RNA sequence: UUAGGCGGCCACAGCGGUGGGGUUGCCUCCCGUACCCAUCCCGAACACGGAAGAUAAGCCCACCAGCGUUCCAGGGAGUACUGGAGUGCGCGAGCCUCUGGGAAAUCCGGUUCGCCGCCACC
RNA sequence: AGUGCAAGAGCAAAAGAUGACUUGACAGUGUUCUUCCCAACGAGGAACGCUGACGCGAAAGCGUGGUCUAGCGAACCAAUU
RNA sequence: CCUGUCAAACUCCAAACUUACAGACGCUGUUUGACGCGGGGAUUCCGGUGCGCGGGGU
């Protein structure tokens, strides 16, 4: 039982919300794959006009690409209570976002009879707490 | 759910497991539909014809029962794809069945994926079905030289119970073979 | 009415019942007639294509031939007889 | 103008205002009244205003009974006695006068009515055993004021 | 078995109304004919409900009534139990009558007009402004009344 | 159907919840990228190859009615409305009688936590 | 929500959004309905076929313009093929 | 939560009723030939009233 459900990372989302691009070469850098632009909607005042265009950049780390970021990235932020989601996911911040949860997710993000992961099996922002402190940290 | 103004998807829409828009336009040609699935460890490959209560299945197909013809290898790839795929085509072939249009349901369109590999099969099988040609797999992936070839990146066996260490894709040829015999029970 | 449009005061006959919105099944859209058969016109709100001119709802003909894989339907509007093309998807087969 | 005009029910329904433009506003000033803050349980007395014929109450007439009859309640029981009196219905009918010649004759928007079917409530009031002679004599007034004869039926009321 | 009556001339009455009379083999005011009862029977006297007067009639007076009322398919004869025995496949006025009421038979089948010319009640009927329960004669009525006026409308 | 594939009807099937279920069997989660294929960045997905582990998800099985829905009982109600008729009543707006039909809201009590088709299968 | 524009209507693994490819807004000839309920009447319109040629797709298939209902015009004369 | 009211251009509901097709009974037609088809000749295209349902207008 707790081996199929102890937690792990399924992604961590690493944003720059600039809104006008040069900052993409450092993420290169410090996450070891290549970035991907980011775009908008909706017209700003802020000089913000033309809908489709550069605005940002991230980048998904899966398996070893994140945690390897991550045993760097962590130590870089001081970790709070309002800083969890209800869903067992924080952002701290240049932006930094863990996804968690619990093993069997692919029956989400699949395409064939997905399905979407019963209150129960969904991570709480307490076994966030946990299973991350447990791993070189402190929490509160 | 909400209300009397909510609106339920039709069951095997919530299910997520038919596309009635793609299957729509499938039905339409008039031909049997020669159902083509996965799993993680099979193959399936039933040839439908629409009923009354409920779509027919005339002829299928398991990859289980893939090896009731003396396979001893494992079940869910290429080589395993393209016979399940004959052998249904053999089966219809026994029950007046002619043509087809090939359903790959939620599947992916990919080039050279095991769905056109069965499709490949069943075409062999005497079958017609609307294809085309450079989407299918390389004669040889559809034999199990990828696979093959990969094995020889051994230092560890490629398999866990011994069928054979560097395995044996001509073993897909003596299957082949064994059905192309008028004979065999199907 | 103000307009002569074929959709004039259609309001009511050309639009589903709420649990009845979104895409229809493909099982009537693909029914096979025999030449002869009864059957009941009735334009399926969320079909758009083969459908007749909307006067003719609840109009009960006979299949006379198809053309395409639409049929041709007869039906007899007062005392002018017709012949209505239309598909399976807005027909139901009677009795 | 006179009542004869709008008294009975003829036209369509006429109250979709999101059709209708230069709506007149109701010339009635509270629908609740009396102690607003208690409850009508809270009374053993219950006498209602019932309308014998089904008809067309312009504001004016709603208002102008509502007041004399409210005010006597009022007078007889102090502008804070022990009672609360209400009037359920609301002017929701547009009425329009065609004010040329018959040519163009759709009128313009000139008042609202409330339509209130015979044998219904105008109104309801709530007091105490005593004062129940006072809202009786506070609805002979109001009757007074609209178009048809009326009723003044008691809900609750066994002290007689 | 019931007896249909008619009781209101043609002028003013709905088509469909009069349509329906004349199926039902009624043509003139007094005219009356003896009409089954089944769910089409039915909907069809329920529709003339108001220029008629209807009912089962007793044994005695339906033989009263064709014994002076019924006549051939053409023709002065008399229909007596001579008559009815010489042409019908019964016996006798008496043995007609059971038949019809019992609805094994029908004046037409034969060799009856469908239609019983009776003649205007002897001393006025009870009005056709109303129906019975109001004190008229329209509608349907009591085995005694419907023999009440057919016995008067010999 | 000791867990499968394709369906029809498309909520009686929804929403929410409880309990049970898997050694070479099934479905999965799962393990892994040499290839076919793949991501405007990610083997996440898609695709391919494979079983060290698991029954915690999913799924299948049994059950729960609180919400939603289907049908039924009784009450509302033969009330509202209404096709036909009237030398019936009313100053009138309108009402009534006779005849043939006949709701809706709501309340209480049951039902409903899907049904059926073809194929494959200890 | 969006879908160019009135209103009513259709649409969610799409009819909406994004990407890419593409130009079927192609040639020609019909059936039916509409225009004109019933019931005769032109132009215009629509749905539905067939032949030829194309576009996309693995394929079924989809494209005779924009999801449907408005955006339209006889003869004579002129130009043009 | 509790409480007070509405809708020609609102609808989770919903008639009576009108209406397509078929069967049955009725009625009608096969010397009075219906249903239908072709042809000749019209008149007519100021209407009115009662009732039911209406829309406008005191
Ligand atoms: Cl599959
Ligand atoms: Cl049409
Ligand atoms: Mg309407
Ligand atoms: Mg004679
Ligand atoms: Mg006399
Ligand atoms: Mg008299
Ligand atoms: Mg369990
Ligand atoms: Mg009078
Ligand atoms: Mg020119
Ligand atoms: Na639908
Ligand atoms: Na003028
Ligand atoms: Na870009
Ligand atoms: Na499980
Ligand atoms: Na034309
Ligand atoms: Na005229
Ligand atoms: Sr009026
Ligand atoms: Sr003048
Ligand atoms: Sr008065
Ligand atoms: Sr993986
Ligand atoms: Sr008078
Ligand atoms: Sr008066
Ligand atoms: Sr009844
Ligand atoms: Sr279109
Ligand atoms: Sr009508």
């Amino acid at each position: 039982f707790h081996e199929m459900r102890e937690p792990r990372i399924e992604k961590v989302v690493v944003h720059m919300g600039i809104g006008h691009a040069n900052a993409e070469d450092i993420l290169g850098e410090i996450t070891g794959q290549m970035p991907v632009r980011t775009k908008a909607k909706r017209t700003v005042g802020e000089f913000d006009i033309r809908e489709g265009d550069p605005i940002g950049a991230k980048v998904t780390l899966r398996d070893e690409m994140a945690e390897e970021f991550l045993q760097t990235a962590l130590p870089l932020a001081e970790l709070a209570t309002s800083q969890f989601d209800d869903t067992g996911n924080f952002s701290f911040g240049l932006d930094v976002t863990v996804n968690l949860v619990r093993p069997g997710y692919r029956v989400a993000k699949r395409d064939k009879a997905s399905r979407s992961i019963p209150t129960k099996h969904r991570l709480n922002p307490a076994d966030a707490v946990a299973f991350i402190e447990s791993t070189y940290d402190v929490e509160v | 759910a909400t209300g009397p103004r909510y609106k339920v998807p039709m069951r095997r829409r919530r299910e997520a497991r038919t596309d009635y828009h793609q299957r729509l336009r499938l039905l339409k040609s008039g031909k049997p539909r020669l159902v083509a699935r996965k799993s993680n460890k099979h193959v399936r490959a039933q040839l439908v014809t629409l009923g009354p209560n409920g779509d027919d299945t005339l002829a299928s197909a398991h990859s289980s029962d893939l090896a009731e013809y003396g396979w001893e290898a494992p079940t869910g790839n290429m080589p395993s794809a393209y016979l399940t795929g004959l052998l249904a085509g053999l089966r219809a072939q026994e029950a007046g069945v002619e043509e087809a249009v090939l359903d790959i349901g939620l599947n992916s369109p990919t080039p050279g994926s095991k769905v056109f590999a069965i499709q490949e099969g069943a075409i062999d099988a005497g079958l017609d079905i609307p294809h085309n040609d450079d989407v299918l797999a390389d004669w040889q992936r559809t034999r199990g030289a990828h696979i093959a070839e990969y094995d020889e990146q051994l230092e560890e066996p490629l398999y866990s119970g011994d069928f054979d260490a560097a395995d044996l894709p001509e073993h897909f040829d003596e299957l082949r073979e064994t059905l192309l015999d008028g004979d065999i029970e199907l | 009415p103000s307009s002569n449009g074929p959709l004039e005061g259609t309001r009511g006959k050309l639009k589903n019942k709420p649990r009845d919105r979104g895409t229809s099944p493909p099982q009537r859209a693909v029914e096979e007639f025999d030449d002869g058969e009864k059957v009941h016109l009735k334009i399926d709100p969320s079909v758009p294509n083969g459908r007749f001119h909307p006067r003719f709802d609840g109009q009960t003909g006979t299949v006379e031939g198809k053309q395409g894989d639409a049929y041709k339907v007869d039906i007899v509007d007062g005392g002018k007889e017709k012949t209505i093309i239309v598909t399976a998807a807005h027909l139901r087969r009677q009795e | 103008k006179p009542a004869s005009m709008y008294r009975d029910i003829d036209k369509p329904a006429y109250t979709r205002r999101e059709y209708i433009t230069g709506i007149p506003g109701s010339k009635i000033a509270q629908h609740k009244m009396g102690r607003k803050q208690k409850d009508a349980d809270d009374y053993p007395v219950q006498i209602s205003l019932i309308v014998e014929e089904t008809v067309q109450l312009r504001h004016g007439s709603l208002e102008a009974s509502r007041l004399s009859a409210n005010r006597h309640l009022i007078k007889e029981l102090g502008e804070e006695g022990d009672y609360k009196m209400t009037l359920r219905k609301f002017p929701h009918q547009v009425l329009r006068e065609n004010k040329d010649g018959m040519r163009a004759a759709f009128g313009k928007i000139v008042g609202t009515a409330a339509r209130v079917q015979a044998g219904e409530q105008l109104f309801t009031a709530y007091c105490n055993v005593e004062d129940a002679e006072h809202v009786k004599e506070a609805f002979r007034r109001a009757y007074n004021k609209i178009t048809p004869s009326c009723r003044i039926k008691v809900e609750r009321g066994e002290e007689l | 078995m019931h007896a249909l009556v008619q009781l209101r001339g043609e002028v003013n009455m709905h088509t469909d109304i009069q349509d329906t009379l004349e199926m039902l083999n009624i043509h003139h005011v007094n005219h009356c004919t003896l009409v089954p009862e089944t769910d089409a029977y039915r909907g069809m006297v329920a529709k003339v409900n108001d220029f008629v007067a209807f009912g089962e009639p007793s044994q005695e007076t339906l033989e009263t009534v064709l014994a002076t009322r019924a006549e051939p398919l053409e023709g002065d004869a008399d229909v007596d139990d001579e008559w009815v025995a010489e042409h019908t496949d019964y016996d006798d006025i008496s043995g007609l009558a059971f038949a019809l009421l019992s609805e094994e038979t029908t004046l037409r089948e034969q060799g009856l007009s469908p239609t019983l010319r009776l003649h205007p009640p002897r001393g006025g009927h009870d009005g056709v402004k109303h129906p019975v329960k109001e004190g008229g004669q329209l509608g349907k009525h009591d085995t005694e009344g419907i023999d009440d006026l057919l016995e008067a409308m010999r």
